[PDB]
């Protein structure tokens, strides 16, 4: 059947500053089926306790959904989500740039 | 409130 | 402004763990407000806003039963799809279905809708009359045919006419301060050197809600729709929306890149530079 590949953007809720604690958002979007297996990473290790919101779709019919984590933003500290899904071969990671 | 559909697909 | 409810079905079968997953959820424009999942140890409609939380039991208990019985419609009806469609019980499958009214500014109905898809394939939807069907396959006029004789159109047209209507007005009004409140977006220019020829010009608009929002770039004021990176508005997990947008200019051609941004709760639409 035809399925649909997750969209990821990785982001913080507030603007973020050195030291000061904020929230990691990883929004995977625009994917068919529902299952996906979603990590909030620091440093390359899996974060415990991410919580998410309920299942839900756009007008598309494709899934969306938001996982979080408090986080405190540092120079060094790297961030990342990683994104499994049957469209994926390997999962996708995308790293957080408080740039983007 | 919800709407409660009895009749199936 | 206008605004509408929506509920959102999720059905999806799973076959040798289960019986098929169901949830439900339910919004108020871009504000969820309650949920249901088979999967919860004790399923119940749940609050998920604070203005429903005054609802009394009677609320809880009766949108508590729809969905207990719509759980077992649903896993009826991806059998019968299963047989439509000739597949065989290996497979997982997805039903999804969303219904409920728009209204305008002065609480009236502007439309109603109930649509439904099958495996991300749109299947059958009420039409804009909420009195006639479209159905997208021969499998879907099967549905129809059955929908037809038991008069669902009719019991939808009633129910969008009238209780969704109501309950919307009283969600409205119950939560006024939130859901009829438009925060503006937070609007700021970043510059992003590439390489000595050229450099990004993000425009940034966030805390906004709704999520409905214009941004655009223009160069000399024209339009850069097609060269302009755009990523879907995302939310920031305190009820409001981010967005961004970005354009690649030559090095020393930053002036003549505006970002322009509309959206419900500004007093006027924005013009935004770069501000070395």
């Amino acid at each position: 059947m035809i399925q649909r590949t997750p969209k990821i953007q990785v982001y913080s809720r507030h603007p973020a500053e050195n030291g000061k604690s904020n929230f990691l958002n990883c929004y995977v979007s625009g994917f068919h089926p529902s299952d996906i297996e979603v990590d909030l990473l620091k440093n390359g290790e899996r974060i415990e306790k991410v919580e998410h919101s309920d299942l839900s779709f756009s007008k598309d019919w494709s899934f969306y959904l938001l996982y979080y984590t408090e986080f405190t933003p540092t120079e060094k500290d790297e961030y990342a989500c990683r994104v499994n899904h049957v469209t994926l071969s390997q999962p996708k990671i995308v790293k957080w740039d408080r740039d983007m | 409130e919800e709407i409660e559909i009895t009749t199936h697909f | 402004g206008s605004h509408s409810m929506r509920y959102f079905h999720t059905s999806v079968s799973r076959p040798g763990r289960g019986e098929p997953r169901f949830i439900s959820v339910g919004y108020v424009d871009g504000t969820q407000f309650v949920r249901f999942d088979s999967d919860a140890a004790s399923p119940r409609t749940e609050p998920r806003a604070p203005w429903i939380e005054q609802e009394g039991p009677e609320y809880w208990d009766r949108n508590t039963q729809i969905s207990k019985t719509n759980t077992q419609t649903y896993r009826e009806s991806l059998r019968n799809l299963r047989g439509y469609y000739n597949q065989s019980e290996a497979g997982s499958h997805t039903l999804q279905r969303m219904y409920g009214c728009d209204v305008g500014p002065d609480g009236r109905l502007l439309r109603g809708h109930d649509q439904s898809a099958y495996d991300g394939k749109d299947y059958i939807a009420l039409n804009e009359d909420l009195s006639s069907w479209t159905a997208a396959d021969t499998a879907a006029q099967i549905t129809q045919r059955k929908w037809e004789a038991a008069r669902v159109a009719e019991q939808l047209r009633a129910y969008l006419e009238g209780t969704c209507v109501e309950w919307l007005r009283r969600h409205l009004e119950n939560g006024k301060e939130t859901l009829q409140r438009a925060d503006p977006p937070k609007t700021h220019v970043t510059h992003h050197p590439i390489s000595d020829h050229e450099a990004t010009l993000r425009c940034w608009a966030l805390g906004f809600y709704p999520a409905e929002i214009t941004l655009t770039w223009q160069r000399d004021g024209e339009d850069q729709t097609q060269d302009t990176e755009l990523v879907e508005t995302r939310p920031a997990g305190d009820r409001t929306f981010q967005k961004w947008a970005a354009v690649v200019v030559p090095s020393g051609e930053e002036q003549r890149y505006t970002c322009h941004v509309q959206h419900e709760g500004l007093p006027k639409p924005l013009t935004l530079r770069w501000e070395p």
